[PDB]
């Protein structure tokens, strides 16, 4: 159960939920990077604030 | 009261109420701060809710030729319809109402070098059709809108009615007004009024005829911008206690007359002055109970008005 | 239309829904 | 388990989301700022 | 015991993200500021 | 234990992908930008 | 379990609820700062009171 | 034990294939691009 | 058994009948063939 979970987050996360949470945060980081690049490219194409 | 639970409940209730009212308050403050006020309707001295201006479709050479012709001809030289008017008054009418109800240039129908010329230039058919449309307007508001009482206002039918600033390409039945109807339904102008769309209590009629009645009735109240209760007391639809129903009977007769006489005279389209385009209630009333292109009383050549 | 009075009246119409929602939530919570 | 805290946070999140959407649409449909113009 | 289960938070966040992506795409497409699928 | 089951995630992913593909194909067909299926 | 939560609000919060509440308040403060910056930038772009 | 049962997968695949076949046949028939059943 | 023969037989028979009826209706409504004309 509470083996890989750090001592601070023991009452919240299980052993499986910690791994799922790690996957989720990595996905969110990748999505944020891709979104930043997409927004920069769209501003280069056509600025939406004039 | 003594426990933390009751104090929390009271504080939560007051916080929720104040947050709701403050959210509504700030929403409406922002809304009224940034949202512009609506524009007031037109104050044109001729039209109800229509303007001829800006007159950018009329070039400078056209105005120069108009002024030269007025200077060289105090009186009209060849007129068959517009009687009792000087060249100045005719030109004012042809600027404000003709060519301002179609939004075209003086060279659309005329020859700039000589305004009295009849043929010899490739735009004489336009002038012929324009004269016929003057005669039609005279007839229309001479024996159809002169039957309405004075409580409606006494507005006249002019060129900007039925045109709204376009010369050709007029759409009596746009796709925007076919929202709940089949996109091929047309006004049943081959019937007689009153009596063409009466269904109540009839045993030689069924739901097919009631549907055909309802299509026309929804067309009417989309063309007026109103509900069914503008012309009816909904507890008895046969009743004639609202004056708009009699006004509508007169206007159904007028539009049937337009179909029979000017769209397909004698049953053949080739003889009409319109390109086989049947009228509707929407063509004049563009979502209002008084057409925006209608002329105010006293603003139409007297020969083309209801007074003669 | 005032649009500020109408919104408060709409909020009253909506808050009329609350007791039935609380009844459903009570039934769900008390029957595990 | 007490129901007060979860209910409060859920209603707060819903209110915030709805208010943000409403204000954004109101500002967009007004034309005061350039933003998404043809 | 926990105030919130992880499953509910994941489900709600995923649904909200998908709905918001669709809403923004449709609003921007309908605005007409960008060319996109013209003709 | 496990917050999610693999079967549920597989079903949700398949359904979402199918719906998205159909929606995009319909939008592109109705736009008129590409020649594609013309009379 | 009532640990690390002050006794004043013990009849309301557990320790997991305490951690979730801490996360919520930190998120609120970050959002408030970003909102203030956004309003300043929008005012610099186009003032709405004249 | 087992995540997916084979019978349900077979049934779902069969129904999905049939539905897609019908949809594409009707789209192509009503598009008017091919001669096929005309007049 | 994971598979029942009766269910497969019933499903096949119903699906064949429905498809035959549908094809007949589409083909007659098409108007391509000179079939049952007044
Ligand atoms: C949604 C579709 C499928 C699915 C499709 C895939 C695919 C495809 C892969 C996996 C992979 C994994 N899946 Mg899976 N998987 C599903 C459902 C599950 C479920 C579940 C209970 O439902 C679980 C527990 C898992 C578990 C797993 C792990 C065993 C494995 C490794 C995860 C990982 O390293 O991500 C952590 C890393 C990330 C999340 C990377 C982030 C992705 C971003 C968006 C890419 C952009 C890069 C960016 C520009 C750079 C930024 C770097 C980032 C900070 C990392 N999957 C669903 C049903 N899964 C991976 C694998 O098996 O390795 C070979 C893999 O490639
Ligand atoms: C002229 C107007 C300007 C503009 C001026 C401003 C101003 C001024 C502001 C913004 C703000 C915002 N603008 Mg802006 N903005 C513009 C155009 C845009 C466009 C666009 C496509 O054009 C977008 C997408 C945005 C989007 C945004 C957001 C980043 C932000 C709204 C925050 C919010 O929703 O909080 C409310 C949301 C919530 C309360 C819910 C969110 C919480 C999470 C996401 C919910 C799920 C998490 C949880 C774990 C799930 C489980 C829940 C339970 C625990 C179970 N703007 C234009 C250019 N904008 C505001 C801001 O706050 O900046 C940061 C702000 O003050
Ligand atoms: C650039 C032109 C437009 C604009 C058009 C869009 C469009 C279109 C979108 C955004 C989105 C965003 N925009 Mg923007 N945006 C504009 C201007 C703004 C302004 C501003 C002040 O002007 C602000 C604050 C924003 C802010 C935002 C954010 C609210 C949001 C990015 C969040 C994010 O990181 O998602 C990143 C996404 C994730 C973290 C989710 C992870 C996605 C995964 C990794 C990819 C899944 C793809 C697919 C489904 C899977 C493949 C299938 C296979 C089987 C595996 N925009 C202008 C007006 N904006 C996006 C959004 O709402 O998403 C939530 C969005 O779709
Ligand atoms: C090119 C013209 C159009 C366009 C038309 C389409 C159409 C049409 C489609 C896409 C799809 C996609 N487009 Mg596109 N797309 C355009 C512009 C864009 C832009 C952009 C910024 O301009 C972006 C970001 C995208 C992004 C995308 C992705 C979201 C997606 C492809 C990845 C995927 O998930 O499917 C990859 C698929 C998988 C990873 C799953 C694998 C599926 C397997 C192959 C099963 C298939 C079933 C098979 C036919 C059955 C036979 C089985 C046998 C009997 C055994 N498009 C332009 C405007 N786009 C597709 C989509 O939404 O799919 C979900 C889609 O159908
Ligand atoms: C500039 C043009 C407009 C204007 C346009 C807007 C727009 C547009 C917005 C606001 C919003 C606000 N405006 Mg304003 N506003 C104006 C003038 C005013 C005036 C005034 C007296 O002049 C006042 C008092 C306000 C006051 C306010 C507040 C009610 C609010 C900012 C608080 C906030 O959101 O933080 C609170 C902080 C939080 C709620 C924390 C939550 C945020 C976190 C960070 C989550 C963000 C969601 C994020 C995108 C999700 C991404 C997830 C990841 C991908 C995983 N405005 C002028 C007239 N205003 C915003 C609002 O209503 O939001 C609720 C908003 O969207
Ligand atoms: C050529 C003219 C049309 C076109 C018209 C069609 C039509 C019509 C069909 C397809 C189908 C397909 N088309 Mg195509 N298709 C076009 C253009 C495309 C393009 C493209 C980018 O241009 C693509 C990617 C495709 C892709 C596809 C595939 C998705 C699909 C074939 C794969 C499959 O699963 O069948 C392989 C089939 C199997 C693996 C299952 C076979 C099942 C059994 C053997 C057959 C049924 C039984 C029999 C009828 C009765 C006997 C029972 C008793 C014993 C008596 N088409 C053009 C526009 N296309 C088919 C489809 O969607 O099928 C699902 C389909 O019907
Ligand atoms: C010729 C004019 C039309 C056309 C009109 C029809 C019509 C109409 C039918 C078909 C049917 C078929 N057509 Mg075809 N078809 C056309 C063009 C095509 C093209 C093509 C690429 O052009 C293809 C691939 C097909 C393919 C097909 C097959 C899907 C099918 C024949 C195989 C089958 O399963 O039936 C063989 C039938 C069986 C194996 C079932 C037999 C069952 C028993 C023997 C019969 C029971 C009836 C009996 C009265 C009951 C007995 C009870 C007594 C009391 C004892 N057609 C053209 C456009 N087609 C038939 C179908 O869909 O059947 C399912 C069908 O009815
Ligand atoms: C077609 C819609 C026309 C447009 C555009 C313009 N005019 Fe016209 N005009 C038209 C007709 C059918 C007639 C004859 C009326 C009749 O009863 O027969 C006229 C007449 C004139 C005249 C009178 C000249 C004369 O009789 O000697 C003038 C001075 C005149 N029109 C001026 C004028 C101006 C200035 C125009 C541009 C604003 C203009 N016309 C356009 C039909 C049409
Ligand atoms: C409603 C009863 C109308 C009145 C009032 C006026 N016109 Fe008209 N006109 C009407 C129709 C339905 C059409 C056909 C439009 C089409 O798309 O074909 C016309 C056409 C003309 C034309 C010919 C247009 C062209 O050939 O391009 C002219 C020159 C014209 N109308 C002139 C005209 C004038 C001068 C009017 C005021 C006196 C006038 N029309 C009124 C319907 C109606
Ligand atoms: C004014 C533009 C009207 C609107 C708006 C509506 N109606 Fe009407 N209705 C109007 C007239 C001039 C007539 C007489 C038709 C005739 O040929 O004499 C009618 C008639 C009906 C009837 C039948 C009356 C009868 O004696 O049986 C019905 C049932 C009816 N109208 C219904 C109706 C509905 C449902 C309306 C809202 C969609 C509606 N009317 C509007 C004039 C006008
Ligand atoms: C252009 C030739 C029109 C056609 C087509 C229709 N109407 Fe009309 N309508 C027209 C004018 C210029 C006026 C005002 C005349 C006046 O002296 O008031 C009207 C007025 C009405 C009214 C009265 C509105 C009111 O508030 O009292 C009604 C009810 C009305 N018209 C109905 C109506 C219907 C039902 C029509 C289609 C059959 C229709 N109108 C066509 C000009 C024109
Ligand atoms: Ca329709």
């Amino acid at each position: 159960q509470n083996d890989l979970v750090p001592d601070q987050w023991k009452p919240l996360f299980n052993n499986a939920e910690w791994l799922v949470h790690d996957i989720v945060v990595k996905t969110i980081y990748g999505g944020l990077i891709i979104a930043v690049i997409a927004h920069v490219l769209c501003w280069a194409w056509t600025p939406w604030i004039r | 009261t003594n426990t933390v639970r009751g104090r929390f409940y009271i504080v939560a209730g007051i916080i929720s109420v104040v947050m709701a009212v403050a959210s509504i308050a700030i929403f409406w403050w922002i809304f009224y701060t940034i949202t512009p006020a609506p524009a007031p309707p037109l104050q044109n001295p001729i039209y109800v809710n229509y303007t001829q201006e800006p007159t950018d479709y009329i070039s400078a050479e056209s105005l120069a030729a108009m002024n030269a012709y007025i200077q060289a001809n105090p009186q009209p030289q060849a007129v068959q319809v517009l009687k009792g008017m000087t060249t100045a008054q005719i030109s004012a009418y042809m600027v404000a109402q003709v060519s301002g109800g179609l939004k075209v240039d003086c060279s659309y129908c005329h020859n700039i070098a000589n305004f009295a010329q009849q043929d010899g230039y490739p735009n004489a058919a336009k002038k012929v059709t324009a004269r016929k449309m003057m005669l039609m307007s005279a007839d229309l508001n001479q024996n159809y809108t002169a039957k309405l009482p004075a409580s409606v206002g006494g507005y006249q039918i002019t060129c900007a009615t039925c045109h709204n600033g376009k010369a050709a390409g007029l759409e009596p039945y746009p796709i925007e007004i076919m929202n709940t109807l089949p996109n091929d339904w047309r006004l049943p102008l081959e019937l007689d009024y009153p009596g063409g769309l009466v269904v109540t209590g009839r045993k030689d009629v069924s739901n097919h005829e009631v549907e055909q009645n309802q299509f026309a009735m929804y067309h009417m109240n989309v063309s007026m911008g109103q509900g069914c209760t503008f012309c009816h007391n909904a507890r008895y639809f046969p009743s004639y206690e609202i004056a708009q129903k009699n006004h509508s009977i007169i206007m159904l007769q007028m539009t049937k007359h337009i179909q029979e006489t000017y769209v397909a005279p004698g049953g053949r389209i080739a003889d009409g002055i319109m390109a086989g385009k049947s009228p509707s209630c929407w063509l004049c009333h563009q979502g209002a109970n008084i057409p925006p292109g209608a002329a105010k009383p006293g603003q139409v050549p007297a020969v083309l008005s209801s007074t003669p | 239309m005032n649009w500020i009075v109408a919104t408060f009246m709409l909020m009253f119409v909506l808050v009329a829904f609350l007791p039935l929602v609380v009844s459903l939530a009570y039934t769900w919570v008390t029957n595990p | 388990r007490p129901f007060e805290f979860r209910t409060s946070v859920v209603v707060s999140t819903l209110l915030g989301l709805v208010m943000a959407l409403l204000i954004h649409f109101v500002v967009l449909s007004s034309g005061a700022f350039n933003w998404l113009r043809a």
